[PDB]
């Protein structure tokens, strides 16, 4: 729990004894469509992360720009990189994927 | 940890430059015991000047060593490389005739 104050009403508040007030309203959406903005937040928030960590995980992201995201944090920090793509490609349509990845190169 | 840098700017950091397939490291001593002198020809040099040389200025002064494949033009640089092992000396640069340096 955490909790905000009105500084004008405190002056003069009261509380009385109440029983089992339940909270309402809180919903998880539709998190099969989440954009890549979300994606490249939480990119930007877990590279300045104050911890110490010695390897960077896809953990079946399959969106270009995080993978490149990703692979830019594991350059910066001089660490190692385990990235995955989509399991359900055929044996054919998985070698343009590794490219359209964008990590091909020196 | 943290970000690393490939380059040093003003900050203050350590950089770490990217890893390099092929180089090759030297290291050099100075010593004084004896003095020798020949001729040759470089790649630069001030021509037709006295040029002092030690093991960690063979490379700055005088030059890059030229390419066998040019032909006739890299005993020289070789002969100084063995010669400079055990002592410094000096060295004469001879340049053709139809040599120029840029100028703006």
């Amino acid at each position: 729990l955490r909790a905000v104050v009105n500084e004008e009403l405190i002056s003069t508040a009261k509380v009385t004894n109440k029983k089992s007030l339940a909270f309402t309203g809180g919903t998880n959406g539709d998190q099969s469509k989440i954009s890549t903005a979300a994606y490249l937040r939480a990119v930007k928030v877990l590279n300045n992360a104050p911890y110490m960590y010695t390897a960077v995980l896809g953990l079946g992201c399959y969106d270009n720009a995080a993978i490149t995201a990703l692979g830019k944090i594991c350059a910066d920090r001089l660490i190692d990189g385990f990235f995955d793509v989509k399991p359900t490609l055929t044996y054919a349509e998985a070698l343009p994927a590794v490219e359209d990845t964008g990590l091909l190169g020196t | 940890q943290y970000s690393i840098q490939q380059s040093l700017g003003n900050a203050s950091g350590v950089a770490v430059s990217p890893i390099n397939a092929d180089a090759t490291l030297s290291t050099g001593v100075a010593l004084n015991s004896s003095l020798w002198a020949g001729i040759g020809v470089f790649a630069r040099g001030k021509p037709f000047t006295v040029l002092a040389v030690t093991e960690s200025n063979y490379e700055d002064v005088l030059g890059e060593p030229l390419k066998p494949s040019s032909g006739s033009q890299f005993e020289p640089i070789r002969h100084v490389y063995e010669a400079i092992q055990q002592t410094s000396g000096y060295v004469v640069r001879a340049v053709p005739d139809d040599a120029k340096f840029p100028i703006i």
